[PDB]
């Protein structure tokens, strides 16, 4: 029996502490704690509704774009503004390209080093490594020569004695199961992923004005001026440049990231039977394509007790059933008001009193949906799409399963997706489907401009009296995001963000029910309590973002 | 041997680290494998928890007097520093300890350079700048939300290649990046001079690439290189070129203080 | 099927073809494999001599009314066309023949757009523009020496995607690229306005990026997109940004006529 | 005998006609003809000496940069100006990076389809093609997967029925000797070459202000403002960016281009025994690194009657022996004045009278060196470096020979370099050595700036009276270039360019001696006189540039 603390958890965004009780070599109880707060909700209060997005985008630079888009959607909701369709195409391209960068970096830069042993890659035979991928991937950069070059980089770094950020990693740990060759393949793909993500961000930059932190939004649409014949504006040449980057993303996503995902499952199949965080899942529909903030390319919904057959679809960001269900509690958080609060009536009054196992232990609030704990993010979003019968999602999951089948002789059932690996799989499936979103929306934009529609912005009016409440939903890389704005006498009187990592990372709730991170850890085997790699494996699967969770 | 770097994040959103992932000269992979030894960075480190704090302590000792310390985010002083706690201690303490043996100290981003968005409005956490936390030290400020990553990387490179920081202004900002008002090197200056202004996004002048002053452009009161160096190395990409006014994110008292559409003072 | 293009070089230096090798959207490989079918281009053709001339004749027939004809270089009329002879015939005859069945006709570069360098001075060969030799036809002019290749490629793409040329000015130049004076969208305009001028290369003001008017900048009298689209898609690259005045290469009567250091007229 | 004409010769720069008499399938006599003239020498006359470079750069856009650099060197020579060393470093980087692009494009885009049969590539086995390169190259993009993708690109093009620039190629010609697999490898490399040359031109652009046609020179130095601390000028960030592209060139050059050159020699060894154009060779030293227009990184010299042991070194661009030896004749060219002319006294008076086998047949003049015909270009420059005992050149040639020997069991001797393949080899050697020039000169620049030297320009004075003469030499991609300027009363009173393809492509001279192209073709076997591929193979080895040859 013993108590461990993992502080800092690295290879996430932000500041997280994880505590675990270990009994008989298995985690029996866990605590998740966000250890930094800024008070972004209070910072944005009393300002013009139009200014909020530029401020609140700074909730997070990893999931840049997301809080900007949710904020303008929230003001647009309060104000009853229908966004021009060209502005929707542009917003959608940005969100899809951003999310591509985000998921690739998560799988490689943030998560791979939980599963991959770089020291072991030094023992690999590069020709055997390449030979292992024959008939498994068509990627053009899996040669023995590529792998030898990558192995020599690792050799040179080790030889210099300055391992820096690769130092004191979990090399030789008994939970490291990859052969030398597979470790080497992973490091080569880690480096290749950096090129792909850079291309995805060039898409974002050409529409956003830069990234991180785009600067092309407005309450009412976008700031991009569409004019095929204009000098210095969004013309056909600039659109062609955007397209040139969109086209560079697919091969890596399909032939490396998608395949790696199947492969890690094949080597670590025990991780399909652990890390279940919840039995309820929520996602919102995403990528609106009509003139009235609807006709989403991706579907949303709510799954209760893992029952896909009886899930509830969500087709509208104005769905009152979704809106009325959401509350947050601060019973076990460092805020004063503890009873569950609907976010339009939310407060964020700090009340730090130090850590207590049974009291307050986190700056993360505890969200519920009609009083239940819910997992959000790519596992939720994939399960909802499967529940909806979305053929694209089924088909993409089936490709990953076919690779897994070929390597293992076993198949993967939906029951096995409620797991650490299933979570990873939903993320990869989302990244793959996002490449068709990009092609679709680029084409829709070109076609619409050709019909003579260059409209991008409708100037809002904000009544100087009255109180108006708006909510902006967005399916972010880490799950359902919502910004809740109350306007009174022309200014923001309340602003509450309920962020996807709030749902997953939040501490025990008003009824002391356990959040997804904390639940997911129960039952984790921990071979060495001083080096709890297995705990970090499961926590990384949720893609924590603590600037997001706490704000 | 590569020059050591210790990066500590305080009240950061991670956008300043994420700028590195857009960089091309060097790319982040060439940065960490060739240019520097990144001895501590929580976003990319293999080690976590006890193991990573070991790395940091070892590196602070081993490279005493030699490492560049980089901080992103503001440092919250309210209530004895408890608004940012790492390994059970206030981040202000981690920063002051690391500062003691640093060869050079860099505030990357507006938050660490002057408080930024985290210090704005009522400043709920009493967030302050890195220079405020380190009164006896020269802190090089690389502001922006986030800066073009090469404003940072070429500062580090100057230290490495020539052995001293680049030339700095009166706010300790490198002159190659922050030496001039955006409006004193903006390609839309001719339109400003002629009274050719966009009045609303999507209007005819906006669609001809006219000046954004009457949309709230803060270029007249913001020092930076956004109109020249721009972003992402693709050519032609900065907020104004895309159609939106500068918000003044580089500049204390402008960004996160003034409304998007509030007009700038013109010198 | 891909839209067919026939490219004929007259008194060309090949710089206008070479511009395609710097292009990125599309790259030249994607242009020729995906975007168009390049039915005749002597620089890249596998076939030579009688075989490539057979290709041309076959394409001119097969694609009659459908191909874009592109010409670089000037057309020399002196002495009955003999200053450019291909397969034993004056190039003006090849061009007139190919123009008969063209869907659209483009003069890429200053030489074909207005005579360019080859028509300067005493004009040894009586070099003229493509429009001069095709009086009955609307020739789309894409000037510059050479233009940014995307000035061409996005013109072609507009024809392909939307079925007509881009909007043109009264010199039949695409407005997205030539619609504005360089000086009416130049980032050094603030310096011009303040009287901040480089007087010699390497002087203090030049080394601060000041205006190049007193070095002979022709931006005030040259239409183009050099300050915004710039060159090579790397960011920040055009003559003035590098430190040298605009020479006026886009603009008839400016480039190749006025001396580098001769002052421009300002409107 | 049979008479054939090849007009136009394609896959060159400019307008070339080649005629051949063929006796029993062997070329017995040939004629080279430049068929386009502009009169660039006359266009630039009567202007300020400072303006020449911008105008005469437009002699050629393939060898962009070269005429600009030679022109400023010529004005500097006339005026006795010593160029600042920073200006030399910058000119040097531009020329070396340009020449990297130029040579890569010549081997792949211009020349490879003489030797490579794309149809045959359709029959290749991609896996076998990849296996052929094990132990022959370490290039990372030689996988079967890369090769299959390329093969499918060819397949898709053929199936479209729109072959375009690949239509009516010499597919199945009896002189095509490569196996299917090697044809497929070459196509893959042709496409990869396009990426590499684009990176080379990014170097050129960041110093030149664009390319084609740089814009950063001056009589007196360069227009780049060196200030590490300056906004909007050549600072450390910009230099770092330049370096990032310099670093991207070497692997393709060394692991692909250099290797393909050896391999082509291995499959076509009979091409080591034909295409000799001359017995005399000339090159000028290049890449000056001192403050006095000297201390060249590459050596120059004159080889007479192929005797390397008795060659004459040339170490200065003011070498009187070099200067006084150069003349040009128009006896068989379409100009009026026919006796050999020193270029300071040259005329260019057009006198077109149509084609005559025994009279005038070309717009190219006939240059001589002390009355002899001379080949210039990479064969000349390699042979001179070998005569000089330059170890770098020796070693690089030995690397090519080692690959050739691995494939064939045979070595190569210097005698075998006086040939079509020797000329191609010389070019490749040059491209490889140029990568070290780039590293050397980038490091020299960074070091010099570090010492506090930011100087880049010496403002000239030009006497308003007097007559004075200057000559600017340059070792261009195609060989020795010289621009000859006479200034009288402050303006250009004569201007003569003697260009490398003028040496090589010029017609029979005042003594009816045959120039390199014409000489090289004697003995060429021609299997099919309707499709004289063998003739074009030899002609292309000289990298003709007719805008250059004629101006
Ligand atoms: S400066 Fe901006 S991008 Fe950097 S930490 Fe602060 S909010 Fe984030
Ligand atoms: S106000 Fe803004 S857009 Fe207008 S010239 Fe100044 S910096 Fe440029
Ligand atoms: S326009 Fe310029 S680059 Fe194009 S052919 Fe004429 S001289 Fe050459
Ligand atoms: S004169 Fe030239 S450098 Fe100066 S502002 Fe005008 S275009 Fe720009
Ligand atoms: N993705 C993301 Fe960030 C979190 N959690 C948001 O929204
Ligand atoms: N290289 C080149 Fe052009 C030729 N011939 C010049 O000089
Ligand atoms: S908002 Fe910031 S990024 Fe530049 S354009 Fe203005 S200083
Ligand atoms: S010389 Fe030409 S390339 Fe542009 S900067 Fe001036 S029009
Ligand atoms: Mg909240
Ligand atoms: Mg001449
Ligand atoms: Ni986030
Ligand atoms: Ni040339």
């Amino acid at each position: 029996s013993q108590r461990i603390t993992i502080d800092p958890v690295t290879r996430i965004e932000g500041h997280l502490r994880i505590d675990c009780e270990i009994e008989n070599g298995v985690v029996s109880k866990a605590w998740a704690s966000g250890t930094m707060w800024r008070g972004m909700e209070e910072i944005v209060k009393n300002r013009d509704p139009r200014d909020a997005w530029m401020i609140v985008q700074r909730i997070c630079g990893v999931c840049t774009t997301t809080h900007a888009l949710s904020s303008v959607r929230a003001a647009e909701s309060a104000l009853n503004i229908d966004v021009p369709v060209n502005a929707q195409y542009i917003r959608n391209i940005i969100l899809a390209a951003h999310t591509t960068h985000d998921h690739i970096v998560h799988f490689y830069q943030l998560s791979a080093l939980d599963w991959v042993d770089i020291t072991s890659a030094l023992q690999a035979d590069p020709t055997k490594a390449s030979e292992m991928l024959k008939g498994v991937s068509t990627w053009h950069l899996n040669s023995p020569e590529e792998f030898t070059k990558v192995q020599n980089k690792i050799k040179d770094l080790v030889a210099s004695g300055q391992l820096g950020i690769f130092a004191n990693g979990y090399w030789g740990h008994p939970a490291m199961k990859l052969p030398p060759e597979v470790n080497l393949i992973a490091v080569a793909h880690y480096l290749q992923a950096l090129e792909c993500q850079r291309d995805a961000n060039r898409v974002v930059a050409l529409l956003g004005g830069k990234t991180p932190h785009i600067q092309n939004l407005a309450v009412g649409g976008v700031a991009n001026p569409i004019n095929l014949d204009g000098l210095g504006v969004l013309n056909l040449e600039r659109l062609m440049y955007i397209k040139s980057f969109i086209d560079k993303l697919s091969d890596f996503v399909e032939q490396v990231y998608k395949v790696d995902t199947a492969v890690i499952a094949a080597f670590y199949p025990e991780w399909l039977t652990r890390g279940k965080g919840a039995v309820n899942y929520l996602s919102v529909p995403e990528f609106p394509t009509d003139s009235k903030n609807g006709s989403f390319l991706f579907p949303g919904g709510y799954i209760e007790n893992a029952d896909l057959s009886s899930y509830r679809p969500i087709t509208s960001h104005s769905d009152e059933y979704l809106i009325k269900g959401i509350q947050e509690s601060a019973k076990h958080s460092w805020y004063k008001d503890e009873a569950p609060q609907a976010p339009w009536e939310g407060t964020t009054i700090p009340a730090y009193d130090g850590w207590s196992d049974d009291g307050k232990y986190s700056w993360v609030k505890s969200p519920t949906f009609y009083g239940k704990t819910v997992e959000v993010g790519p596992l939720a979003n994939m399960l909802v799409k499967l529940a909806a019968g979305r053929e694209s999602t089924q088909n993409k999951l089936n490709e990953i399963v076919a690779i897994y089948q070929k390597l293992t002789g076993n198949t993967l059932e939906v029951a096995q997706l409620h797991s650490t690996l299933g979570r990873i799989i939903g993320r990869t499936v989302h990244c793959c489907e996002l490449q068709d979103i990009l092609q679709n929306q680029y084409s829709a934009l070109i076609t619409n401009i050709g019909k003579g529609d260059h409209t991008t912005f409708v100037k809002p009016n904000i009544p100087a009296t009255g109180e108006f409440k708006g909510v902006g939903f967005l399916e972010a890389p880490r799950g359902m995001l919502s910004h809740w704005m109350v306007i009174k006498d022309g200014i923001i009187s309340n602003y509450q963000a309920v962020v996807p990592s709030t749902w997953n990372s939040g501490p025990r709730n008003f009824n002391d029910d356990v959040g997804p991170y904390e639940q997911s850890l129960v039952g984790t085997p921990v071979a060495d309590p001083n080096k709890p790699l297995e705990v970090v494996r499961t926590i990384h699967s949720f893609d924590p973002c603590m600037a997001c969770a706490v704000h | 041997q590569r020059p050591p770097v210790i990066w500590i994040g305080a009240q950061e959103c991670t956008g300043c680290t994420e700028s590195l992932l857009r960089a091309t000269h060097p790319t982040v992979e060439n940065l960490v494998l060739e240019t520097i030894s990144l001895e501590y960075h929580e976003v990319l480190s293999a080690a976590f928890g006890h193991q990573v704090e070991e790395n940091k302590h070892n590196a602070l000792e081993k490279y005493k007097g030699q490492y560049v310390l980089v901080v992103d985010g503001s440092i919250p002083l309210k209530d004895n520093g408890i608004y940012c706690m790492v390994a059970g201690e206030p981040i202000v303490d981690h920063i002051r300890k690391a500062a003691e043996g640093a060869a050079a100290i860099i505030a990357i981003g507006s938050c660490s350079a002057w408080g930024g968005v985290a210090a704005a409005g009522v400043n709920p956490t009493g967030a302050v700048s890195l220079q405020e936390v380190l009164p006896g030290k020269t802190v090089i400020n690389i502001p922006g939300c986030p800066p073009n990553p090469h404003n940072f990387l070429a500062t580090v490179a100057h230290i490495i290649t020539y052995g001293k920081p680049p030339k700095l202004d009166d706010k300790n900002r490198p002159t190659f990046a922050y030496g001039r008002l955006i409006h004193e090197h903006c390609e839309r200056r001719p339109h400003f001079d002629a009274g050719r202004f966009a009045k609303e996004f999507g209007d005819e002048g906006h669609r001809e690439g006219w000046c954004l002053y009457h949309l709230g452009c803060k270029g007249p009161e913001t020092y930076g290189n956004c109109s020249t160096l721009q972003f992402c190395d693709v050519g032609g990409v900065w907020p104004v070129a895309i159609g939106h006014p500068c918000y003044g994110c580089n500049e204390e008292g402008i960004g996160f203080h003034k409304g998007i559409h509030q007009l700038a003072n013109v010198e």
